[PDB]
């Protein structure tokens, strides 16, 4: 029921959002079995070393720990306009 | 005589308003069957046929 | 070199009590707006309707 909602449009938001100016990395190649993250530093001999990723745990701003739950939600208990009289811009 | 044009249109008396079918335009027509989505207000009408 | 397409089930199948596969209704399909289980369900309550 919730398919087309997600094939036919918020696949477009995507393909959308990739192009934004800020999205610089390469999050994934589609293949789990070899993708691994490209990894910088700044970096000086005089010896600072700053990774650009870096393991820390949880932080302030709330981003880094993942609910998977959130995909409940998503399959029964939202709307999209693709999916829900029925026609909406 | 004086009759112009002449033509064979579905029946109106018998595809009624109660069956849904609007048959004025020439061909039959019905409101919310198949509607499209994902498109301007206007698009759904060719659907109507 | 290749040529990727989609291939209705009708295009492959033909069983008269199976698979509606005569040309008028092959029309019809080729009349309607792209669906989905949602548009179908749409269409069947307003039939019943």
């Amino acid at each position: 029921n919730i398919a087309v909602a997600h094939t036919d449009h918020l696949s477009v938001v995507y393909a959308t959002m990739s192009n934004f100016m800020l999205n610089f990395t390469n999050n994934f190649s589609g293949n789990h079995a070899t993708f691994k993250p490209d990894q910088y530093v700044i970096t000086s001999p005089e010896g600072s070393y700053k990774p650009i990723i870096e393991r820390q745990g949880e932080t302030v701003d709330g981003l880094t720990i993942i609910d998977t739950s959130i995909v409940w939600p998503i399959l029964c208990q939202c709307t999209y306009p693709l999916v829900r009289s029925i026609m909406e811009e | 005589y004086g009759a112009a044009v002449v033509n064979i249109d579905l029946n109106r008396d018998f595809f009624d308003t109660a069956t849904g079918i609007d048959l004025t335009k020439g061909i039959p027509l019905v409101q919310d069957l198949l509607v499209p989505i994902g498109v301007t207000a206007g698009a759904e009408q060719s659907a109507e046929y | 070199r290749y040529h990727e397409s989609v291939l209705e089930i009708a295009d492959i199948f033909d069983q008269a009590d199976f698979i509606q596969t005569s040309d008028a209704v092959r029309q019809l399909r080729a009349l309607m707006p792209t669906l989905s289980t949602s548009q179908i369900r749409h269409a069947i309550e307003r039939i019943a309707q």
